[PDB]
DNA sequence: CCCTGGAGAATCCCGGTGCCGAGGCCGCTCAATTGGTCGTAGACAGCTCTAGCACCGCTTAAACGCACGTACGCGC
DNA sequence: CGCGTACGTGCGTTTAAGCGGTGCTAGAGCTGTCTACGACCAATTGAGCGGCCTCGGCACCGGGATTCTCCAGGG
């Protein structure tokens, strides 16, 4: 039938990743992800919110780089700077 | 022959324990359910409301007086009681806005 | 529909406080919490009606519950 | 043309760079979209799923549960403070609060 | 260069309905800031509720929803009535 | 003779209700200014703030102090006392989710 | 810069609860509110640091601020 | 009146069923991927000039401190 | 209802807040410049998801038990 964008695969093989051990339910595949759209709304709002006052018409990785450390607080905040910098970093080489 | 009568609170915090570690839903359906209808009827009449879109309104109702009464109760200690009151939960909607 | 508001009944109340960890519950504590989750309900399902109408729809759907509770700072996951 | 490989190995990731691309395109939030901006935020997005789940799975193991279920979910996210406070505002179904008991509640 | 505002329209919004009283720059920037605000917010929400029902324009009925969305009670349905009135004007 | 001795709570009225019809900053503008040099210098060292920056985060803290401060109060009579408590305000933080 | 804590004086922590409404203040009131005033002023300028740095500013204006407080639901009228 | 032994009941650990939701597999198809091509936003370089930073008189209302007692937090 | 202390009230004294002034430069707009960059266009292609097969983790049902809790007896 008609396909719908989720993020239940993906959640599934980060599990593995770190989890080979264990299992997740529906229910709880659904939670995380209600968890990754809200996140990802949340930050690419900031994002197109950020570059709208800098009179900036594209979103780039330093957008998003602001827009973590305005929402994720603290030691969450840099373990992503850190793991968004390796990742842009990879993804250019 | 002595009855085990049990004294006022023990059992209560049984009930916290038992309550606290499961996830199971306390309100019942058909009330809820019941409840919203009434409620929409007074906004637009001939409403119809999905199962999961009941499902969505009763855990975020259950959740929400969940925790509007975490903070009614230590609106309790704070005032150096235990039992909880109308004008606690009033207290509670005005600092949080509502 | 009529006198539905006392579907949330006085154990369910009573519930409801022990998962929020209330040692007692006064007798005028559930005539109280029902007039809030009115409140709350009100606002919820009115904000949903209009998410409804504007879909040009004649039945809420559960996605429209949660455009309401997330624009008031409740995002709900799971729906 | 060349091979098709994924931007998401190509960056050392599992979340899809070409859908956080896409939805950010269609997403109405800018009028470009940098080439860099979906990598760092499926970079993001990915740290934030594996740190709930290792905590979902570390509490997982506390109730013996081979399973991820929603009241695991909920536990990681209120016990860790930086997730407590990233999601004040967030009510997650089917998965209670924390078991706490005032200290003078108890006899 | 030349920053956009919304003090005049304002003042004659002021005028209109009480001719009487002016308004000081201080307050003017506190109004500035308040229409810029509700403007976000409506927008905002329109955005969002056109992204919900994969619509790709935002209408009349769009600033409309959003307004009872936001504007709680009586106020809102003042917005939509006085809303209507200047769509039927402008036809 | 003895002065006017105005009881406690007298002049802590009159003060209410001056601050309440007057909109003068209550917080002195330079040793509040200096406190957000000492923060922001734990996240940049060579930064610097405009005079309506300052302004600005100035009225947001008065304000926000002043509405809990409110909270705060109606703790007080919530648990048969009409002084402010330290308790009061972490009960006014925590209920209002900022911990 | 070192001890700027103490530039909230006590006469402005008590002008500042007279505002509210607060009858009575008390002695140990001042070091609770200059910590919640610490930790608010960690958050705010925190966030406009970061609003500055991602302009390609050194210095913070009012106008970055105003978007630091909206962020978290404390929108600021008349800059 | 407080310390300690025994037993009633809600709760916790454990063996057996199984079943229905979770894990794995097959297409395959539509959205992710490859290459090229421009309009164009953006990084970079030089000017500047308007507002912030640093120090100085001063004076004066704001603030630290001490003496006293009565409204009030707290114990019972 | 009783205790007491600790915070309201009041000025002495001090001390820095603020107004006004002067000088410097830190740097944000402003204007060119030139340059890679992403939307869009052909062309394509490969694993995500609907669906189907399989299977095993914990709900259910009891069985048993440590195990924590209250009532009664003794000093």
């Amino acid at each position: 039938k008609t396909r719908k964008e989720s993020y239940a695969i993906y959640v599934y093989k980060v599990l593995k990743q770190v989890h080979p051990d264990t299992g997740i339910s529906s229910k709880a595949m659904s939670i995380m992800n209600s968890f990754v759209n809200d996140v990802f709304e949340r930050i690419a709002g900031e994002a197109s919110r950020l570059a709208h006052y800098n009179k900036r018409s594209t979103i780039t990785s330093r957008e998003i780089q602001t827009a973590v450390r305005l929402l994720l607080p603290g030691e969450l905040a840099k373990h992503a700077v850190s793991e968004g910098t390796k990742a842009v970093t990879k993804y250019t080489s | 022959k002595k009855p085990h009568r049990y004294r006022p609170g023990t059992v209560a915090l049984r009930e916290i324990r038992r309550y606290q570690k499961s996830t199971e839903l306390l309100i019942r359906k058909l009330p809820f359910q019941r409840l919203v209808r009434e409620i929409a009827q007074d906004f637009k009449t001939d409403l119809r409301f999905q199962s999961s879109a009941v499902m969505a309104l009763q855990e975020a109702s259950e959740a929400y007086l969940v925790a509007l009464f975490e903070d009614t109760n230590l609106a309790a200690i704070h005032a150096k009681r235990v039992t909880i009151m109308p004008k606690d939960i009033q207290l509670a909607r005005r600092i949080r806005g509502e | 529909l009529r006198d539905n508001i006392q579907g949330i009944t006085k154990p369910a109340i009573r519930r409801l406080a022990r998962r929020g960890g209330v040692k007692r519950i006064s007798g005028l504590i559930y005539e109280e919490t029902r007039g809030v989750l009115k409140v709350f309900l009100e606002n919820v399902i009115r904000d949903a009606v209009t998410y409804t109408e504007h879909a040009k729809r004649k039945t809420v759907t559960a996605m429209d519950v949660v455009y309401a509770l997330k624009r008031q700072g409740r995002t709900l996951y799971g729906f | 043309r060349a091979k098709a490989k994924t931007r998401s190995s190509r960056a050392g990731l599992q979340f899809p760079v070409g859908r956080v691309h896409r939805l950010l395109r269609k997403g109405n939030y800018a009028e470009r979209v940098g080439a860099g901006a979906p990598v760092y935020l499926a970079a993001v997005l990915e740290y934030l799923t594996a740190e709930i789940l290792e905590l979902a799975g570390n509490a997982a193991r506390d109730n013996k549960k081979t399973r991820i279920i929603p009241r695991h979910l909920q536990l990681a996210v209120r016990n860790d403070e930086e997730l407590n406070k990233l999601l004040g505002r967030v009510t997650i179904a089917q998965g209670g609060v924390l078991p706490n008991i005032q200290s003078v509640l108890l006899p």
